[PDB]
């Protein structure tokens, strides 16, 4: 009878599990950036939905007690469920880290509303060095954190394009051969808002042509200010 | 982050803050501590809540809640609670680069 009873109970345990996997991993694959509380909610579900699969378990092993016998299997079935919850356990890691990457997400866009060239500098140098020590920290958990992780080297590239506006160099004629080419309406310096407006032109996408312009326009300055040497001497 | 004013008030922004962890600040180090420990709260709590949200901060202002935690946890001051719970407590004073070290640490489970 016990055989029989435990079939039964292992492909319905089996199944559990599966679900309690596929649980977690959605929460995973899922990315704030800029999606927020809902993540959040989906993590808190994917713990209570584990606290089940806790009291199956519990039971299951009482059973297995209950039969007693030196089973092998019994001991087996038991270390099955262990290993579930140590993925569980990842997965549960893996949306905090997931968190604190938002939180660091939020604050970019607040300081794209806050703008100014002088703190976007200070802020993107700042913003590139805890991305970088953030991406270091993550390792081990489970598989598809790469695909996520990827995302954190998107940001960061975009915390690089940034810094290049952050130079004064440039002027509104700099800034609109520039723009030409990247066709965005923001001019240099065109609002406190315009950081935001920043973002959607991809950091790796647009940094090469912000820097060819931003050299560009460090170099014009060399010239001009000499230039301002030779006026003011001789005017 | 919960800001508190009781031992009574920091235990029960732990145990309102159950999924995650809600860590109790009593007092700080000194030195003007409401405007310093209102503003570190700030970006605590984007570290906190937002960056990592792993965690809310709940200022206590300024009781003993912290030894009161410490207490029950037979385990400035910091009383972490899981599920309303003391169940990491530290003791100390820390300057704001000490605090940027904490938040890579964070968040624990």
């Amino acid at each position: 009878i016990i055989p029989l009873q435990a079939e039964e109970t292992q492909n319905i345990k089996r199944d559990l599990d599966i679900f309690m996997k596929e649980v977690e991993s959605f929460r995973k694959e899922f990315m704030q950036k800029s999606m927020g509380y809902e993540n959040i909610n989906n993590a808190y579900d994917t713990i209570m939905v584990y606290y089940h699969k806790l009291t199956a378990i519990e039971g299951r092993a009482l059973e297995y007690n209950n039969l007693e016998k030196l089973f092998e299997l019994q001991k087996s079935n038991y270390k099955q469920l262990k290993d579930c919850m140590n993925d569980l356990k990842n997965l549960k890691t893996m949306w905090d880290a997931i968190a604190l990457i938002h939180f660091q997400y939020n604050d970019w866009k607040t300081k794209p509303w806050r703008q100014i060239k002088a703190d976007i500098l200070l802020d993107t140098n700042k913003t590139l060095g805890t991305q970088i020590k953030n991406l270091p920290k993550e390792i081990r958990n489970f598989k598809g954190y790469n695909v996520i992780v990827e995302k954190v080297k998107n940001m960061g590239t975009v915390l690089p394009l940034v810094s290049a506006l952050h130079s004064e160099f440039m002027e509104d004629r700099h800034w609109s051969q520039l723009k030409q080419i990247t066709g965005t309406v923001f001019d240099h310096n065109s609002l406190s808002f315009y950081f935001e407006d920043i973002l959607a032109l991809n950091l790796y996408k647009y940094e090469n042509t912000v820097n060819e312009i931003v050299d560009v326009a460090q170099k014009e300055a060399k010239i001009e200010k000499k230039l301002k040497n030779i006026e003011q001497w001789w005017s | 982050t919960t800001t508190v004013t009781s031992e009574d008030h920091f235990m029960t922004f732990y145990n309102e803050n159950n999924k995650k962890l809600i860590v109790v600040d009593v007092y700080p180090g000194w030195s003007g501590p409401c405007t310093a420990m209102y503003p570190t709260y700030n970006q605590l709590m984007i570290s906190i809540d937002d960056f990592e949200k792993r965690i809310d901060i709940l200022l206590l202002d300024q009781d003993k809640l912290v030894t009161y935690k410490n207490d029950k946890f037979h385990a400035p001051k910091f009383l972490f609670i899981s599920e309303g719970k003391i169940i990491d407590e530290v003791l100390g004073t820390n300057i704001p680069v000490f605090i940027e070290k904490v938040n890579k640490y964070i968040p624990l489970s």
